[PDB]
């Protein structure tokens, strides 16, 4: 079906980010069609990453970066390859490392994403295709990192679960349908009461 | 007369000398000599009138140093603008805009 | 630049290092008699002045046929550097700051390495986006300060220095 | 005015060019004076439209075309050709040599002949400002769009 197609997993709203530089690795197991990246709390479930303002996420299937479309970015992983996923809240900058070299656009721009607006805040995100296996680690052991030292630990980010002591909760999307009531501001849907 | 020195390249080319000459005043002396006498009941020689303000019009237009000098002149136009309204085509209040 | 992507590690050393040294002392030579002429004014001073322009605008030549080929050759080792401390690459990071401490202070060096650029058509960004391409993946074409090579070298060994100080010593940094 | 727009020459040549419309020289041009010129150089109107260009420029609509109102419609004629092409005569003045860029050196040039005077190292920083394409020199594109040196 449409919906039993993407799986995204993203930090629970709590682990928000609103400051600072923060660093987290996203190794991709398979090579499908699989995003990573940064996603804000209002993040909706049925949609795909970067198809909307919601997220920041880089498609590393065939090198591309999503917000509000698709446009070229980096190149396309292998089995094994870690993406260092990097925002930095002072500078409103996202940085793309794929087995600690940077990516850069058809450019030289070494970041992916500029002027980004803070507003409510950041969460790492990831999403999975069909048939789709990946590793996500927010660093809440600095060891198991495998990249940070090499790009990132110099460059002032900090891993995103650095000083924690449980494993930092996680939210899926379930592919369950459930009633919900209709929305107020539905674009289509209206219910008038009589 | 008026029509002669419109039609003169010197009324163009030299307007100082125009403005030294004082042309611009005697012609306006004239123009409200016409208005003074019969200045509510009726105009005549509408002709003369209309000929005196659109040659005063085209004064204007040569330079700024003749708009200026005419300007000088504009409370005293515009007191004789009142009954300006009975003769059509140009009129002292036609000269002071 | 195709062919330094198999280079060893014993170029660092053996080439690499004694090069960027006779380009360092060349450009603290020209930056000395730059300063021996601005501490003398005189109307002299113009006839001299287009001599250092001269060493700078061949000292820019330099360093442009030998940074192209050290920044591909640092960005397929600064991993090795970082995971591993080397005494050679940070003396490398010493060499490479002090050209960019002697780019930054004299206005003359700005001036040449920019002529430079644009009069031999020097693209700067295909020095920089090589490995991109390698690996299969308008605002300041012409000349940009981002772009420099001489900047964009220093960025790239920026980590092999902040890695030879200890996480204590940040305090004293910002006191510097 | 038209003291701004004609030179001495210019009115006395309008007027020798109005003294051919008007062969009978009572200073008026009527519409068989005006008719008798466009035969001579080959065009032959009818008085329709032989009319109706005398009424776009005859202003008290005597019907009759004066010297003064043929002064007017020249004045228009030279007023009218430059619209906005003011710009490209600033950018002649930095561009002293005659090529598309303006070098700083140029930039020094004007900057001489005016009031203010530069140290010969703030030169540097309007032009670069100017100069989006950072190769030294302010072409006449990036002029255009934001004007600093
Ligand atoms: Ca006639
Ligand atoms: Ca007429
Ligand atoms: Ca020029
Ligand atoms: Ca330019």
């Amino acid at each position: 079906s449409r919906w039993d197609r993407v799986r995204i997993f993203r930090a629970e709203k709590s682990y928000t980010v609103q400051s600072g530089r923060w660093y987290f690795e996203f190794e991709a197991v398979t090579t499908g069609e699989m995003r990573v990246g940064w996603a804000r709390p209002e993040l909706r479930p049925d949609v795909e990453l970067g198809a909307d303002e919601l997220a920041y996420v880089f498609n590393g299937h065939r090198g591309q970066r999503w917000h509000l479309g698709s446009e070229p970015f980096g190149r396309p992983w292998q089995s094994g390859d870690v993406v260092g996923c990097m925002i930095d809240l002072t500078e409103n900058t996202i940085i793309f490392t794929l087995n600690g070299e940077v990516l850069m656009s058809d450019s030289g721009s070494e970041t992916a994403f500029r002027e980004i607006e803070i507003g409510d805040g950041f969460l790492p995100v990831c999403s999975l295709g069909p048939g789709q296996v990946g590793h996500l680690n927010l660093g809440q052991d600095v060891s198991s990192l495998r990249f940070f030292a090499i790009c990132g630990l110099q460059e002032g980010f900090e891993p995103f679960a650095i000083n924690m002591q449980r494993p930092v909760t996680t939210w899926f999307s379930k592919s369950l349908p459930q009633f919900e009531p209709v929305p107020p501001e539905h674009p289509h849907y209206e219910v008038a009461r009589m | 007369s008026i029509g002669n020195i419109m039609n003169n390249k010197v009324f163009y080319q030299h307007p100082n000398l125009m403005r030294a000459l004082g042309m611009h005043e005697t012609v306006m002396e004239v123009m409200v000599n016409v208005l003074g006498g019969g200045e509510t009941k009726e105009i005549r020689f509408p002709k003369m009138v209309t000929s005196c303000c659109r040659f005063l019009c085209y004064f204007c237009r040569i330079s700024r140093q003749n708009q200026r000098s005419m300007f000088d002149h504009l409370s005293y136009l515009l007191e004789n603008s009142g009954i300006g309204l009975g003769m059509q085509g140009s009129t002292p209040l036609d000269v002071a805009a | 630049q195709p062919i330094v992507s198999r280079a060893r590690p014993e170029l660092l050393h053996s080439h690499f290092i004694p090069t960027i040294g006779r380009l360092r002392k060349r450009a603290g030579k020209v930056v000395a008699e730059e300063e021996q002429l601005r501490l003398e004014a005189k109307a002299e001073a113009e006839e001299g002045e287009l001599l250092v322009r001269d060493e700078f605008s061949v000292l820019c030549r330099d360093l442009y046929a030998l940074y192209p080929l050290l920044i591909r050759y640092v960005d397929n080792n600064r991993a090795h550097w970082l995971t591993e401390p080397n005494a050679n690459a940070e003396e490398l990071f010493r060499m490479v700051g002090e050209i960019f401490i002697y780019w930054s202070k004299s206005h003359n060096f700005k001036r040449e390495e920019q002529n430079f650029v644009v009069q031999n058509e020097i693209n700067n960004m295909s020095f920089l986006t090589a490995d991109s391409k390698s690996k299969m993946a308008r605002r300041g074409d012409r000349y940009s300060v981002q772009t420099s090579l001489i900047v964009a070298t220093l960025k790239k060994m920026l980590p092999i220095g902040l890695n030879m100080c200890a996480p204590t010593d940040q305090d004293l940094i910002m006191l510097a | 005015h038209m003291a701004d727009q004609l030179t001495e020459e210019q009115i006395a040549e309008f007027k020798e060019a109005f003294s051919l419309f008007d062969k009978d020289g009572d200073g008026t041009i009527t519409t068989k004076e005006l008719g008798t010129v466009m035969r001579s150089l080959g065009q032959n109107p009818t008085e329709a439209e032989l009319q109706d260009m005398i009424n776009e420029v005859d202003a008290d609509g005597n019907g009759t075309i004066d010297f003064p109102e043929f002064l007017t419609m020249m004045a228009r004629k030279m007023k009218d050709t430059d619209s906005e092409e003011e710009i490209r005569e600033a950018f002649r003045v930095f561009d002293k040599d005659g090529n598309g860029y303006i070098s700083a050196a140029e930039l020094r040039h004007v900057m001489t002949n005016l009031g203010e005077k530069l140290t010969d190292e703030e030169v540097d920083e309007m032009i670069r400002e100017a100069d989006i394409d950072g190769d030294g020199q302010v072409n006449y594109e990036e002029f255009v769009q934001m004007m600093t040196a």
